[PDB]
């Protein structure tokens, strides 16, 4: 009933024959689903000696991973969503750290796992399509219910960006994500008949959304590929899609290269935002676009379990209760409690660092080490520490005003600059190399100055960078200096560099 | 051979790759900078550069993923 799974369950009870997944052209239902996840999690028991912890999913986007997420739910293992793309380091690093005794691999997965698993021998591998232990998979292994579980029972596993360039992990427990799920099963009213985007990629908080309203609801998750950004209209018209969800990103790419122009999305009836500052003018365009469609702003880190607060996007409200033309991020969800905590480590009634208790906090990392500094005792209970200082209005309404600390968000990707550093510190033919956030109209951009004889070519960093960081965190900016200034207490001056990196970009 | 147009064009998604320095028939378009926005922007490109149409069928995983396949998958339209 708290099992992540049971939301599976509720839309297999509710829509067994409509379909759970459109993608790639292909149907999957939720009673094909099923009989997969119990076949794929029987013979994975079946083959390890005892009943994994967790499960890596080590697939592209698409309907083996979609199998692979309820197959490690049904085994009552915790989810480890795994990026092909990722170097294989970062891969290792995070299965490591998850203690990941099984994987679920598509085809370019298994390219990976010669590598990945080099000293992981024992690994039990199912194939979605001579390192590892090859799972044999019949229906005769099947499972024939799934596998219960407790609240405290790790159901995802997710990683954030790490100081030390190692990423932290935070379990999310199937109680974590039920009383998420709770809240928006009550103010959403999603049914059978909807079909919602699945734009995030596996290894991020947001995908749960994706996944877990529509499969809850009895709906279908469908693909949008890269070619539908070009012509948004026709794609989600052709699919018949009710439910958006991205980043304020996709707003101005999908503008430029096929307008969004007013009334040109009249399927949507849900247009869901998360995960960099929402600009006004962006989500009026969006709301002309989809005239049909509620509009709301969501916010929240991994470590609370997706999202912590809604607001609904009303062009008479939003720019009156918002500031600087950005949307606001809304009222906390009900059962959660905040404390703003200013710079010097004082409550304060309405401004500074929104700082959060209540069942959607995860409380701790995989790893002890990275607690600290993370959390806040106070008033008798344990708060994480988001570093997004906000103001609060009375009768509850959040806005967001910036980051406490020098951790930066580009597009989505919440980045810590010290995990660049880390990285460009193996770089040759470099003097000393540091890594701004340059505030841009597309929001902040990774810049990296650096001291030399003469430049660098950008892909002597990039092909250094790539072996450690994952391409959305790898900068494209790269910018030979004589001098790195230095501050008071001569550390490298971060702030004259933001401003110079600004003054280059706009 | 692609023509200069092509190159040109491509070349504007591709930051990890100087001038000076050649663009390779079968170099990783992902190794010198093409990430997945670059790739919707240059595929918008490239139907109003050369008038086409990419139908679902002919956008495989692959077809961004090297130049020559690109070019192959572009001039046969
Ligand atoms: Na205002």
């Amino acid at each position: 009933d708290h099992a992540l799974h049971a939301r599976f369950l509720r839309g297999l009870a509710c829509a067994p024959d409509r379909p759970a997944v459109r993608f790639g052209g292909r149907t999957l239902t939720y009673a094909q689903a099923h009989r997969t996840a119990l076949t794929w999690a029987g013979s994975l028991l079946r083959a390890t000696p005892e009943p994994p912890a967790a499960v890596g999913v080590l697939a592209d986007k698409g309907i083996p991973a979609y199998l692979g997420i309820l197959t490690a739910l049904y085994a009552g293992a915790a989810v480890v969503p795994l990026r092909p793309d990722f170097p294989a380091a970062r891969t290792a690093e995070m299965m490591r750290a998850a203690g990941v005794t099984a994987v679920i691999a598509d085809g370019r997965g298994r390219r990976l796992l010669p590598e990945l698993l080099a000293d992981r021998r024992d690994t039990a591998v199912l194939a979605a399509d001579a390192p590892g232990r090859r799972v044999a998979i019949d229906e005769g292994y099947a499972l024939t219910a799934p596998r219960d579980v407790v609240p405290d029972d790790t159901a995802y596993v997710l990683f954030t960006s790490g100081s030390t360039g190692r990423p932290k992990g935070v379990p999310l427990s199937h109680g974590n994500i039920a009383h998420y799920f709770e809240v928006l099963d009550a103010r959403y009213d999603f049914t059978a008949d909807d079909v919602f985007t699945q734009t995030f990629d596996l290894n991020f908080c947001c995908s749960l959304f994706d996944l877990f309203c529509a499969w809850g609801a009895g709906a279908s998750v469908i693909q949008i590929p890269p070619q539908a950004y070009r012509d948004l209209p026709s794609h989600l018209a052709e699919q018949g899609v009710t439910v958006w969800f991205s980043t304020p990103s996709s707003i101005a790419l999908v503008r430029r290269l096929g307008g969004l122009a007013p009334g040109s999305l009249p399927t949507l009836r849900w247009s869901f935002f998360a995960g960099e500052a929402l600009k006004c003018a962006d989500t009026e365009d969006w709301q002309r676009a989809a005239p049909a469609s509620f509009v709301e702003n969501l916010y929240g880190p991994t470590e609370l379990t997706v999202t912590v607060t809604a607001h609904r996007w009303s062009p008479e409200v939003s720019p009156v209760v918002g500031a600087n033309g950005v949307v606001p991020i809304g009222p906390l969800h009900k059962g959660l409690d905040h404390v703003l905590i200013d710079a010097g480590g004082l409550p304060h009634p309405d401004t500074g660092e929104l700082c959060v208790t209540g069942p959607q906090m995860a409380g701790r990392y995989l790893d002890p080490a990275d607690d600290h500094g993370r959390f806040l005792d106070h008033d008798g209970r344990r708060w994480y520490r988001t570093g997004d200082r906000v103001r609060l209005a009375p009768g509850g309404e959040l806005v967001y005003l910036g980051r406490m600390d020098a951790q930066v968000q580009i597009q989505g990707w919440r980045v810590e600059l010290a995990e660049v550093d880390h990285a460009l510190q193996g770089c040759e033919g470099v003097g000393e190399a540091v890594t701004v956030g340059a505030a841009t109209d597309a929001g902040t951009e990774l810049v990296v100055f650096y001291t030399a004889p003469a430049p660098v070519p950008p892909v002597r960093f990039a092909a250094v960078l790539r072996a450690t960081l994952p391409d959305g965190v790898v900068p494209r900016h790269y910018r030979h200096v004589a001098e790195l200034p230095l501050n008071s207490n001569r550390k490298i001056d971060r702030r004259a560099l933001t401003a110079r990196a600004e003054e280059l970009l706009g | 051979m692609w023509d200069a147009q092509f190159e040109n064009l491509l070349r504007r998604y591709l930051p990890f790759l100087s001038a000076d320095q050649p663009l390779e028939q079968d170099i990783n378009l992902r190794d010198i900078g093409l990430d997945s926005l670059g790739t919707v922007e240059l595929l918008s490109e490239l139907e109003n550069t050369y008038d086409v149409h990419f139908q679902d069928e002919a956008l495989t995983k692959e077809t961004f993923e090297t130049p020559g396949v690109l070019w192959k998958t572009l001039s046969q339209m």
